[PDB]
């Protein structure tokens, strides 16, 4: 029984353009624990991204938080791209600062 | 209130990508307090709470020894499971388990738990007797007869009814600083127009530590549901949490709706509205 | 504390 990953993209603190912050990609509810996730800056792989220690939920699905330090700036796109055996192609989720 | 202890166990075969990986994570009241890992190459990222280093290396190297013997058992488990399902040796599979005990305000054991999954699917579980088993399929039926013949439920029960609750009361006392932390959320309401006829109210809860929290929108003091959307609580990354809850109100009636926040860190539940 | 687990699946 494999489960597809859910994905939220968000900031540790309220986004203030010009204020340093943390970009988060929280991927949860996926079962086969092997998962590949990147955070992008205008469609381009950020290199200094880290992640929490792999854990799983009461329903056996795994979850992980990938994070990086950043500073947003109105004409700046940010996103999370995740690949997983359940996914036909890499699912990209764009970061909306109001969510 | 009522307390819980659980170990979450994970064992994964990696034919070729190195060799099996083993993880055991321990929880008191959903607070992670110990983490064992066959991949961890330094105990800095084999984390444990302060009141675990408090116990000395005569409770690390014992538990490290248990963990290491436990993985021999998990090694056979994975091989037997491959056989029960006639799986190939080149495939990766995942054995998981959750076990532990629930105690009441004093420590009256209330319930014991032990269950397993194979590749994400319930496999076998110890019923609430702690004396009998529920199998999921023929594989687990095989497991059940051998565990009936070896009298495993009795040993599981001894741990759950003994070691489990007696070590849990020790943890509850020794780590009560760390365990009942409880930082209250900071809350605000934002507004997002869609139609000329409509907007969306979003109620934000930020920086609360015990991940349990309840957000509720209500119209003239009446709880609402499906026109109300709820995002799943997410970690912020600083050992705190975020959540929000939205509702699509008809433009002009915004001051009808109020957001109710309930959380351990609050003297009393908060009520908020949109403030333009 | 960890359960000592000796019996395989």
């Amino acid at each position: 029984i494999q489960r597809t990953p859910k994905i939220q993209v968000y900031s540790r603190h309220p986004a203030e353009n010009g204020k340093s912050n943390f970009l988060n990609c929280y991927v949860s509810g996926f079962h086969p624990s092997d998962i590949e996730v990147d955070l992008l800056k205008n469609g381009e792989r950020i290199e200094k991204v880290e992640h929490s220690d792999l854990s799983f939920s009461k329903d056996w699905s795994f979850y992980l938080l990938y994070y990086t330090e950043f500073t947003p700036t109105e004409k700046d796109e940010y996103a999370c791209r995740v690949n997983h055996v359940t996914l036909s192609q890499p699912k990209i989720v764009k970061w909306d600062r109001d969510m | 209130g009522s307390h819980s202890m659980r170990y979450f166990d994970t064992a994964m075969s990696r034919p070729g990508r190195g060799e099996p990986r083993f993880i055991s994570v321990g929880y008191v009241d959903d607070t992670q307090f110990v983490r064992f890992d066959s991949d961890a190459a330094s105990p800095r990222m084999e984390p444990r709470a302060p009141w675990i280093e408090q116990e000395g290396p005569e409770y690390w190297d014992r538990n490290t020894q248990i963990f290491k013997t436990n993985t021999q058992t998990d090694r056979e488990s994975l091989r037997n499971l491959r056989g029960y399902y006639n799986q190939s040796e080149a495939g990766s599979h995942t054995l998981q388990s959750m076990y532990g005990c629930d105690v009441g305000p004093d420590g009256r054991l209330l319930r014991g738990h032990n269950q397993y999954a194979y590749d994400g699917k319930d496999y076998i579980a110890l019923n609430e007797d702690l004396r009998s088993w529920t199998a999921a399929d023929t594989a687990a039926q095989i497991t059940q007869r051998k565990w009936e013949a070896a009298r495993v439920a009795e040993q599981d029960r001894a741990y759950l009814e003994g070691t489990c609750v007696e070590w849990l009361r020790r943890y509850l006392e020794n780590g009560k600083d760390t365990l009942e932390r409880a930082d209250p959320p900071k809350t605000h309401v934002t507004h997002h127009p869609i139609s000329d006829h409509e907007a969306t109210l979003r109620c934000w809860a930020l920086g609360f530590y015990p991940a349990e929290i309840t957000l509720t929108w209500q119209r003239d003091g009446e709880d609402q549901t499906q026109d109300t959307e709820l995002v799943e609580t997410r970690p912020a990354g600083d050992r705190t949490f975020q959540k929000w809850a939205a509702v699509v109100v008809p433009s002009g009636e915004e001051q009808r709706y109020t957001c109710h926040v309930q959380h351990e860190g609050l003297p009393k539940p908060l009520t908020l509205r949109w403030e333009p | 504390e960890l359960r000592s687990r000796y019996w395989a699946i």
